[PDB]
């Protein structure tokens, strides 16, 4: 009732005189019913799950990023085509691509202690290589060109960059019951439910 | 028919490339993309260098477009490194570096191509048709 | 006096806001304290930090910048309603009535070819909604275009769509002149609002004591030109988060470069004058011919275009007071190395222009193998990705004894 | 992997057991040799059936070229005198109606001995032939290996204290 | 049809004063009133119900009955939305609204029934947290403040 | 494009020998076939067996005058499964190898691939291969998980 009376009040505020069809009001109510968002439990104390929202940078100790593959991030919103702001850009103009790049910059700066970045690299259907985003690729390129491992102190520039980018990249297994995750070392899984499944010590 | 060289192809009018089975078609597309970006070829070159949002690449499979976009991004990064260093380990990249006279402007153009790689116009057929229907909706008549 | 607070992180800005509130108390206790935010989570974090610092956080209003600007329009200039007549839905329902009346014109033949093919009043409402959204964006960002369209003259150098956008807007301004709705909107009011504050001698009543602008990194030049005239009378504290401490924006003219060189920041606690650029004599060689500064850090040049425009819009203000409180980060970890390279504005990426720099590899920064600050992970599915993330967050909670999941 | 799903992939060793099996198109939907437009003939005219079968044979030859050019080191082919016709011994086989036999028998109808002589005619160092032997000795050998001991880490303490931003209704 | 009775009921509510001196709601100006004050209250100790309910029962006379509620140790922030805060003759006052009131239709809503409703719905803890938040707000805002 | 960078020159010569027997092998005038050239870096690729160097194309001619469809499919599936188990049984002992110059690689189960056209013959190949204790995957399986 609130959305219907709000739609009719916004229509009659312009004093619309002609007839209005039913399907237009149905599509408008279907669009207005799904427009609502919830952000009440953003900082309640449990760990925060939210999308990247622009002009909101809060310092945190651990900042994790998901879905940083190509195509998904940065979120591209195409212009209308007949908009004049896209033709002659000014200083104060805002675009969603630049907002997402500044959001990635604010997520890099706002991270205090630990930064986690995970993207889908291999397809689950046909095992096809899924490339990451351009921002993460520039980040790992700057990491490989700005830092080197103490094992190979003076070997090469591109080879040390590839060795750093391979040491940082943890290619995890396709299935959770794989014994590679439960091998002791740097990374070890905390899922004790798949430990007898990975140990292969069960009756058939 | 004639043999195809990626650094001597005239980019004027309509050309028909018949890439056989097993040939480097995905490598030739990236080579022609770098040729269209840097504006190489001399007399057979483009009249003006184009940006990333002006090069249209059409491939049917979406995973093929993603793989081609990643390969073109890797080729842009490798050519930018080879232009900043004025040396490379690839013979086609060696001839590409030998074709250009200036190095700083080409490296800046490759850096701008690397930064604008997210807005690359490498789409599918139906994706390009949907983008052209939503962009110029007035002359087409699309919702 | 308009006070601009540059800082690397947000906790320094929150401490500066705490020092401002504890230094100068409000004369009216029931007067709300205007803190301009953009999202609800930013206002919630500011409320929680002010409650942690003060013991309480109440009667603090967090409005939108457009809502605060329209509220100041109502409070300063009279005969203005609390709601604007030009909204998105109102202009859409106005243009849905105005567009069939304007199909007979020669300039609207493209919309006639788009509309008169088949219409069950679906394409008309979509065109009206998109044109109303574009008109709202013109009301926010481009007031000169609407001011020239109200007279009826075109702007030289625009696109073809102006050929149907200039008579559509002006007939809108007549239509609200035809109805009982008020005439005033956002575009035609900002120049009178700027002029009536510069021409006034006494301060108008109803204005708040001090306005905070925290967590906002993107504003149009119209809003900043209004806030400069607002800050000439009432002290407005602008807390802006910039990742670099030096000037990392663009330039307009060489006569503006000397004006930027004469402007120097001063610390809040140390009270010492600090320059903007790292080198004052070689500051002209950094900028290009068009006016873009060659940033040494490629990540800041590639990702921070919005902040690069915003610091240029902030530096263009005449009566702005710039204060810098930057806490330096000791580069020990990899993330701290990246933050120090962004803050100090230096390029640590080794290109290897010569063979001597390409052969040796000890010229870079050493990265310890136990440094788990920045990690990149490759997964196969959205289930397995967060399944890896849960185990990694459990490992991070086990690695540090003092670690809160609220801080994650 | 099917032939359409193997376009653009790469495989070391490729086995093609059913490359001689062919299927005859029955419907009359062809393309004109002058206007290059899709012509659908709803009547059962023999010229339209032959012009559709020519495009079907060209599609089978293109499938043969796709399937042959995916091997890197070694490819193996299965050739046999397949007869689609219901007659058992008619003196001629239908391998010329397939894609492989059009290149082996040079587009000419022959017999099983003619197919064998056409196979043995193009014998080089890279192209050889052998007869199909039906026989099995042993399935395989497993050659399994032991698995090392592995464990899962356990969290020592609680992940977090009771921290929650509530109201009066949460405490009631 | 409810409207002409609703407006006279609203004016009858507004004409009735609610103070120990007899101050009505019409005497409050716009600068004196503040509607829907939202506050965040910090707490760094684990909130024990047994150490809090005895401290409430030591001073509050309405805690003669009302067996104590059970809640977990809450450490962190507390949200609250006060309906109205208003000043008059240099003295601050709080006002909240309760409007369910299903079980009364006659004039039986005396002070004893209202006190029983306050003990049943447990609005004493809400009013005590409101007094603590208002005390901290007037201490932070006004210098040289006495409760 | 003249140069081919994928396969060994033996397979390239086999393709250029089989498809250039007659003129216009693709039976259309506007589709001409040209002999492609192999790569210079991949000219040393050899699939070697226990006996000697195995040739590129091996046309397994099924012997007989006339055969049906199901019997031919069953016999060629059995021959293919026998060749797979012969390549895997000799590959795990260091006999069958893939040699690039002097570098060698043993043939695993992921190297051998069977190219089919339909789902029924793919199931026939899988049933004829799982009888000899050889597990096989179907990459072209587009069946829904809800139909199992």
């Amino acid at each position: 009732e609130q959305q219907w009376q709000a739609i009719i009040a916004e229509g009659l505020g312009a004093q619309y005189g002609d007839a209005v069809p039913l399907s237009l009001l149905r599509d408008e109510l279907a669009q207005r019913l799904d427009q609502e968002r919830i952000s009440q439990r953003f900082l309640a104390g449990p760990v925060n799950i939210c999308t990247l929202m622009p002009m909101r940078s809060i310092p945190f100790k651990v900042v994790c990023l998901l879905g940083m593959n190509d195509g998904v991030y940065p979120r591209q919103l195409a212009p209308l085509g007949f908009d004049l702001m896209s033709q002659k850009p000014k200083r104060g103009d805002r675009s969603r691509r630049d907002d997402d790049r500044y959001l990635f910059l604010e997520a890099l700066i706002s991270a205090q202690q630990k930064l986690y970045i995970s993207y889908i690299g291999r397809s689950i259907q046909d095992n096809s290589e899924r490339f990451p985003s351009v921002l993460v690729q520039e980040l790992i390129d700057y990491i490989g060109q700005s830092h080197y491992l103490p094992g190979d102190e003076a070997l090469n520039c591109d080879e040390s960059e590839a060795r750093v980018k391979a040491h940082l990249t943890c290619l995890h297994t396709r299935m959770p019951f794989d014994p590679q995750n439960y091998q002791p070392g740097e990374r070890q899984s905390y899922a004790r439910e798949w430990l007898p499944a990975a140990s292969q010590a069960g009756k058939a | 028919a004639e043999t195809l060289d990626p650094l001597r192809l005239p980019l004027q009018g309509e050309r028909l490339i018949e890439a056989s089975a097993g040939t480097g078609k995905t490598f030739t597309i990236a080579a022609l993309y770098l040729r269209l970006l840097l504006g190489l070829g001399g007399s057979a070159a483009f009249p003006r260098p184009l940006t990333v949002e002006e090069l249209l690449v059409v491939t049917f499979t979406e995973a093929a477009t993603a793989e081609l976009r990643g390969r073109i991004r890797s080729n842009i990064h490798e050519l930018r490194i080879a232009c900043l260093r004025e040396t490379t380990d690839n013979p086609l990249y060696e001839r590409l570096l030998e074709e250009i006279d200036d190095k700083a402007q080409a490296a800046q153009w490759l850096l701008l191509a690397e930064r604008q790689m997210d807005e690359a116009a490498v789409f599918t057929i139906h994706g390009f048709c949907q983008r052209m229907l939503n962009l110029n909706a007035f002359e087409s008549g699309m919702l | 006096m308009l006070r601009v607070y540059h800082s690397n992180r947000l906790d320094v800005l929150e401490a500066l806001m705490e020092f401002i509130v504890e230094r100068e108390r409000l004369d009216d206790p029931f007067e709300p304290e205007m803190i301009l935010v953009q999202s609800t989570g930013m206002a919630q974090w500011l409320q929680m930090t002010l409650s942690q610092k003060f013991g309480i956080a109440a009667n603090i209003d967090f409005p939108l910048p457009a809502s605060f600007i329209w509220d100041m329009f109502v409070r300063v200039l009279p005969e203005i309603p609390k709601e604007s007549a030009f909204n998105k839905q109102s202009m859409s329902w106005k243009l849905m009535t105005l567009l069939p009346q304007l199909l007979e014109r020669e300039d609207f033949t493209l919309l006639r070819h788009y509309l008169t093919d088949d219409s069950d009043k679906r394409k008309l409402f979509q065109l009206s909604s998109k044109a109303a959204d574009l008109f709202d964006q013109y009301l926010v960002y481009r007031p000169d275009w609407l001011a020239q369209w109200e007279t009826g003259h075109l702007v030289e150098g625009l696109g073809e769509a102006q050929a149907w956008q200039a008579p559509l807007w002006k007939a809108l301004v007549e239509y609200t002149h035809q109805l009982g709705q008020p005439r005033w909107h956002r575009a035609n009011l900002y120049q009178r609002f700027i002029e009536t504050l510069e021409s006034a001698t006494t301060c108008p009543p109803g204005l708040p004591s001090r306005v905070f602008i925290c967590g906002i990194s993107a504003l149009p030049p119209v809003y900043l030109q209004a806030l400069q005239a607002l800050g000439k009378h009432i002290e407005i504290h602008l807390l802006f988060t910039n990742p670099c401490r030096y000037y990392w924006g663009d330039i307009k003219d060489p006569a503006y470069l000397a004006k930027l060189l004469t402007r120097q920041r001063r610390h809040s606690f140390e009270d010492r004058e600090l320059p903007l650029f790292r080198d004052s004599e070689n500051a002209g060689q950094l900028f290009n011919s068009d006016g873009e500064q060659d940033v040494g850090n490629p990540l800041l040049a590639s990702w921070g275009k919005l902040g690069r425009d915003y610091i240029y819009l902030l530096s263009d203000l005449e009566s702005s007071q710039e204060l810098d409180a930057f806490v330096d980060v000791t580069p020990d970890n990899l993330l701290h190395n990246i933050q120090s390279d962004i803050l100090e504005l230096e390029n640590r990426a080794v290109a290897g222009v010569n063979i001597e720099e390409f052969s040796r590899s000890d010229n870079k920064r050493p990265l310890d193998p136990l440094d788990s600050s920045i990690t990149f992970h490759v997964c196969h599915s959205p289930q397995r990705e967060v399944e890896v993330l849960h185990d990694r967050l459990l490992a991070m909670l086990e690695e540090d004894p003092t670690l809160t999941p609220r801080d994650i | 992997v099917t032939i359409h799903k193997s376009k653009g992939l790469e495989y070391p060793l490729v086995w093609l057991p059913f490359i001689t099996n062919f299927r005859v198109q029955e419907q009359a939907f062809y393309h004109d040799r002058h206007s290059f437009e899709a012509v659908l003939d709803l009547n059962a005219a023999p010229e339209s059936v032959d012009l559709a079968e020519a495009e079907r044979l060209a599609e089978d030859l293109r499938l043969l070229y796709v399937a042959l050019t995916r091997s890197v080191w070694h490819c193996s082919l299965g050739v046999a005198p397949l007869v689609r016709r219901r007659g058992d011994k008619k003196g001629d086989t239908d391998v010329h109606q397939s894609a492989l036999g059009r290149l082996l028998q040079k587009g000419e109808p022959q017999d099983a001995a003619g197919l064998r002589t056409c196979i043995e005619a193009l014998c080089d160092d890279d192209i050889a032939w052998q007869t199909a032997q039906t026989g099995d000795n042993q399935p395989w050998q497993v050659n399994d290996v032991s698995t090392a001991e592995l464990n899962a880490k356990t969290l020592q303490r609680l992940p977090g204290d009771n921290w929650r931003v509530t109201s009066y209704s949460g405490l009631q | 049809q409810w409207e002409p009775v609703l407006t006279e009921w609203i004016t009858a509510v507004l004409q009735a004063p609610l103070n120990e001196t007899g101050v009505s709601l019409s005497q409050l100006s716009a600068r004196n009133k503040q509607v829907e004050m939202e506050f965040y209250l910090p707490i760094s100790e684990p909130l024990i119900a047994s150490q809090l309910d005895t401290l409430i029962r030591q001073f509050d006379p309405l805690s003669a009955g009302c067996p104590p509620l059970e809640f977990m140790q809450v450490r962190g922030m507390l949200k609250g939305f006060i309906d109205l805060v208003f000043r008059h003759e240099g003295r601050y006052y709080l006002l909240a609204y309760k409007s369910n009131w299903l079980g009364e239709d006659s004039s039986a809503y005396t002070q004893q029934a209202m006190a029983a409703a306050m003990q049943a719905h447990r609005y004493d803890l809400q009013y005590q947290l409101y007094t603590l938040a208002l005390h901290r707000y007037l201490r932070h805002r006004i210098a040289d403040y006495d409760y | 494009l003249d140069t081919n960078w994928r396969s060994a020159p033996g397979m390239v010569n086999s393709v250029n020998k089989l498809f250039s027997q007659t003129d216009d092998a693709f039976m259309f005038r506007e589709i001409p076939f040209i002999p492609v050239k192999s790569a210079g870096k991949n000219q040393a690729l050899r699939f070697v067996f226990k006996g000697e160097t195995q040739p590129a194309m091996k046309m397994w001619l099924m012997e007989g005058e006339s055969c049906g469809v199901g019997d031919y499919q069953s016999t060629m599936a059995q021959v293919c499964a026998a060749q797979i188990r012969d390549w895997l049984q000799a590959g795990q002992r260091g006999e069958a190898l893939l040699m690039n110059g002097d570098d060698a690689r043993p043939v695993r189960a992921s190297d051998i691939s069977v190219l089919v056209r339909s789902r029924q013959e793919a199931a026939q190949v899988r049933d004829a291969l799982t009888l000899l204790e050889i597990p096989s995957v179907y990459l072209s399986n587009r069946d829904s998980v809800f139909e199992t």
